[PDB]
């Protein structure tokens, strides 16, 4: 038997050990495969309250590779070191989030 | 007088597929004229009174016969009923008026509605669900992934802080939801405002902690109407999310009032389609889920239960999310529904199922579904928390796999095992529950 | 083995009822949570008599009661304690 | 650990009477404790939480199977539940608890709940029948005789000012009563406010000209529990001394709420069994229409249809209008029921019966039932009031038969064909319908 | 025919034991028929209203007469009533049925009710306690000892702010509870809402300092009905845990609207029993203290002052605890009452105990009971603070040396005395209240 340790968890894919830069790279090519449109988010805190981050320039409507989405993860990465930064995927036909995944920890 | 097959069915019109076996020595065309008319102004006899109404107007009558293929005295019969007859944002009446006493017919031995079909005119009278799938994902912050519920053990037993405890631990690991069973109600042993108040102080505690929306199905189902719009005052006071209600057991007009109430004040409610096995068990006899399933979307509902898995599940589960769906008679369906921009009811997956099964239900149910474990994270050696740990690790492997590009019908097993590896806890889990 | 044991014993399998002993200890006494000891549904006096004298000293220091049972669904007729703690 | 013979059921106990057809290869003690089981405190594996809480005191159990004979893989199976796991005054629970999804269990193929016995300790939460028989018979001040009802055709078509008219005619001549049909509720073609105000003014006319109270079935049924509570506030409205409501569609919630308003309010109500054959009429899958019957009287009616006849009927007619009933496995019942005081519900006989089969149905159901003509009233050569008048000479003139002591079923054509001497408007209503 | 030995009860039917005293040159069969008679369907005359309805089947009846030894007209009579003829739900239908007017009846001189059995079908009917002692613990989190109340002295005279004070000292030192008077309610010189806002800032303070759930009984007795129900939404508005009523002086209509109340809101009332001295006190006439506990149990109440100590008290308190408790006639108890698992009511016991009761006090009543010093801990030498140390310190020696398996009868003055050699406050108590 284990007692299971007190931790603080970061919405989708944060069970799992911290995601390697390829990792990252196949779950956007997986974003841009399906047609949806990948932006990026950034805030100082995390809640479970508070729903909305600043948003991280406009969401990238022209994007035909995944690395376009990486170079503009690590210039925010640069930007804000103390900052939380999270990838997100918008469809345009249901109206909802697919995706939204946590990058960067201050 | 009711059997005419060169009618041609209207769009404001309602069409209902029934599978009849007669009596013997009772034709193909009488028995399909007798449940025609029984449903919808038929008498037995010629009365005086038919000459002052316009009888040619208002009658259903059957325009399709089809026999069932290898089955002797058994076909199937097409029905169609004009809009007018019918009371508007009330699925009582068209119940009433449909499925009332053609059952129990002299005339015709064993009698199932298989399908119904909805025109649009009549979808736009109701409310239908209080918020949907769009709706609901956007309140709770949850995206990507199918959502994970937990029902508590025994089913009846606990005290009041028991339930308390026994729920903490659960959410504490990582599980999004807990659920009350669909039995417990206001039991001498728990009264239902103390459950309600222990639960109060495990969601806030578990909240604070992990740093996620937590929530927890509180059971509303109450005798009458007054208890059940009294009970609910006080979850919308200790500021729950969420609650859930047995449709089927309290009554359409019971579920009804609610669901009013429900958006009228922004809660989101869970739905247990409990007594369903006893109407849609047989196949010669009662009525089809997939008609329930369709009564339930228009009454109103953000959860329903769809059973644990085929071609037929699918059939139901694809009727209730999607805004339009194709006629497809291998699948079960008869009708070309279109529903009128009406949000989608999120598909509740729960009854027998451990970690392996893990990869078969991410695949099927897709990502709008909730995976609900009542034996699976209760019964591990650990404990709750280690339990509830195991089965979050393992559907996020999956979801990880997908996205990157592998078929999990063919890597199924393989991801689960290479997760078991860094996680101490689903290690002791896929040796206790095996193959 | 008192006489009024024997009595309702003989009163129990003369009405054509079978008989039941149940024993208990002194905390389960509270919730009324009897347990059958031996064999049931008895139907003469001598099986009676024999697993009344094993009961009594398999369960001494407990409370040991006696049923009478109309076979007809298994109705409970007749409920008499026999032995209670010391 | 749940199959236990020698067990001796408690005075304090809910029972009941399965129809058990298993799968082939399956014994008679598992698939018997697997039903045991499913219905209260049962899970397919062994859980850690059943240690704290006392699992022998709750648990449902079989202690009697008896194989019925000429059948293999059939036999009967008698489970015996304690009575504190229920909560008070809802058929919705003990509905919920026993029948629940131990129905399309794998384990078996066909199931039926043959009957379901009540201990007295239970029977006195509920309220059950707003006023009963002798309170019923006291508002109205009707003796000796069985009550006339009359059901207006065609279902849907008529105006609210024909349906006032058609309703007008037939108490004129001699009825008690007239009935809405059971799927009319507020159809575009005539809206319930409508109905309500032209029925009014055609039983104030006929009461005024007769000399006798009369009445008219106001059918309430609604889709929402508002609607239903305020259709009903206009009814008490216009002075009415019966509405009526089906129980089944609605659901036992809707169902209940209403029960406890008419106490309230002293209105009479009837209750239709719409959508009963779909459920009782297989003889190896469903549940009897005598739970149902019970279940209604506990709900509370003052009164219910029983259907037309023969053995099977008349034991649940009995089990509804007596105090106490014994055990007779040949008439159906297989528990002896025990009511404590609680008043009883008159026996409604409807379903196309005309003047020949008026000798049969005194004898049958006797005094305290009302008897019910759909299409032998209006159906009638010379139209509704002649109609009327022809079937109020034909009861009054089998009940003098009966009292001075004639055998009916001997001298029931010639207590008829006496009576159309007289009486020029049985003449040519014995002529229409022949033998 | 009020007298019938022969008769054998039944179980669903409530049985007395009245302890007569006749006038001399009465016999003893027609003074114990005519308390059977003048109670239920009894008149002085033959009167001919009697031959319509059945008297046989509701007359209560004398079915044994048992003589009190050493007594000359004096004996014990048995009278058995029908269950049907009470009202449900209602103690003041079952208190005026029975001991209405047969009391003072010129056939005798002295009159007393010694017990009384209920049948568990009727037990059913009523609410109970709002909690009991299982959910009372569960909401405070107090477990192993016996709980600490306190009664601020004197009576009348301090201001709303000084009783304030009073309490603050009380449950700071480490009490578990305070009370109000059984005569304050509304008095000139304190104003109720005045007191209870008071009380409510001295809670909050002692709560965040000593770090335990503290509680105080905000006597809620009004004179009308409106202002018992509107005071009591006031203390909810506080969120205060606990009020408290006198049941006998406001009848026990108005304590039953409240309990109703009580578990609609979950807020846990305290009864004191004044003014029960006047009826229970004589041993030849009024009705003993153990029916009215029943009674309290029944009407629901969450504790009971049961007084202070001795076979007569403990045969009441194993009454009102206990589950199943048996016949024993040298305790007390004349008939076998059974509960339907209707929570039990914890026992207060105050009026003038110190320190050196406190080694008999909790052997003889247990763990489950509510032990209250109202003159022994403010007449402190040191003040209320440390009282209240001394009292509480003085418990937990006793507790904890009964677990090891100490005798407290032999070794009871000695764990008190070694406990005072490391605390000071119990050094000097010891020193006042001696022997």
């Amino acid at each position: 038997m284990q007692t299971l340790p007190k931790e603080r968890r970061y919405e989708t894919l944060s069970y799992l050990p911290p995601l390697t830069d390829v990792q990252i790279e196949k779950q956007v090519q997986y974003i841009l495969s399906q047609g949806y449109i990948p932006a990026v988010e950034f805030n100082e805190v995390s809640e479970p309250t508070e729903l909305y981050w600043t948003l991280w320039k406009l969401p990238l409507f022209g994007a035909k590779t995944s690395r376009e989405v990486l170079a503009e993860v690590q210039s925010c990465r640069s930007q804000y070191p103390g900052h939380y930064i999270r990838v997100v995927g918008f469809d345009n036909i249901k109206q909802c989030q697919i995706l939204s995944f946590i990058v960067h920890k201050p | 007088t009711y059997y005419t097959p060169d009618y041609t069915p209207k769009d404001t019109d309602i069409l209902a597929a029934f599978r009849v076996t007669p009596q013997p020595g009772v034709p193909f065309e009488e028995a399909a004229a007798a449940v025609a008319a029984e449903s919808s102004t038929g008498t037995w006899t010629t009365v005086w009174t038919d000459l002052l109404t316009d009888l040619d107007r208002y009658k259903g009558r059957c325009y399709d016969i089809e026999p069932v293929p290898g089955e002797d005295n058994q076909f199937i019969a097409y029905i169609a009923y004009p809009l007018d007859l019918f009371e508007e944002g009330s699925i009582t009446n068209v119940l009433t008026s449909i499925v009332g006493n053609v059952f129990g017919f002299k005339a015709l031995r064993a009698l199932r509605l298989e399908d119904i079909r909805f025109p649009v005119a009549y979808i736009k009278t109701f409310q239908g669900p209080p918020h949907g799938i769009q709706v609901e994902r956007d309140k709770l912050n949850k995206y990507g992934r199918p959502l994970l519920g937990c029902t508590i053990k025994p089913k009846l037993g606990l005290s009041a802080k028991n339930y308390g405890r026994a729920v903490y631990e659960c959410l504490r690991g990582g599980l999004d939801f807990t659920k009350d069973d669909e039995n417990i109600n206001s039991a001498p042993f728990q009264r239902w405002r103390d459950r309600f108040l222990f639960v109060a102080d495990a969601i806030t505690k578990a909240q604070a902690e992990t740093g996620e929306i937590k929530g927890h199905y509180l059971n509303v189902t109450a005798p009458t109407c007054e208890e059940m719009l009294k009970r609910a005052e006080y979850a919308k006071e200790l500021k729950q999310p969420i609650i859930m209600h047995d449709y089927l057991t309290a009554g359409f007009t019971a579920n009804t009032t609610l669901a009013r109430w429900c958006r009228d004040n922004g809660v989101l409610l869970h739905i247990h389609r409990a007594m369903h096995a006893v109407i849609d068990r047989q196949k010669n006899h009662g009525i089809h889920f997939r008609v329930l399933a369709k009564a339930l979307r228009l009454s109103g509902g953000d959860h329903i239960h769809t059973g644990t898995v085929r071609g037929i599940t699918m059939g139901f589960v694809d009727l209730l999310r999607e805004n339009y769906v194709e006629q497809d008679k291998s699948r079960g369906i008869y009708f070309t529904q279109d529903w009128a921009s009406l949000p989608g009811v999120m598909a509740v997956a729960s009854g027998g199922i451990h970690v392996w099964h893990m990869p078969a239900l991410v695949e099927i149910f897709g990502d709008d579904s909730v995976l609900q474990f009542g034996g699976g994270t209760l019964g591990h050696p650990w404990g709750n928390a280690p339990g509830a740990t195991a089965n979050r690790v393992a559907l996020e492997a999956c979801v990880q796999a997908r996205n990157e590009g592998r078929n999990l019908a063919r890597e199924g097993n393989d991801v689960i095992r290479e997760a078991a590896k860094w996680s101490p806890e689903l290690a002791v889990a896929c040796e206790l529950w095996k193959e | 083995l008192s006489l009024e044991t024997q009595e309702q014993i003989r009163q129990i399998l003369s009405q054509g009822h079978k008989i039941t002993f149940e024993h208990v200890d002194a905390r389960r006494f509270r919730t009324g949570s009897w347990q059958s000891c031996g064999t049931l549904h008895i139907d003469a006096e001598s099986d009676a008599i024999s697993t009344l004298e094993a009961c009594l000293v398999d369960y001494d220091g407990e409370y040991v009661r006696m049923v009478g049972i109309d076979p007809k669904g298994k109705r409970r007729v007749v409920e008499t304690i026999i032995q209670r703690p010391n």
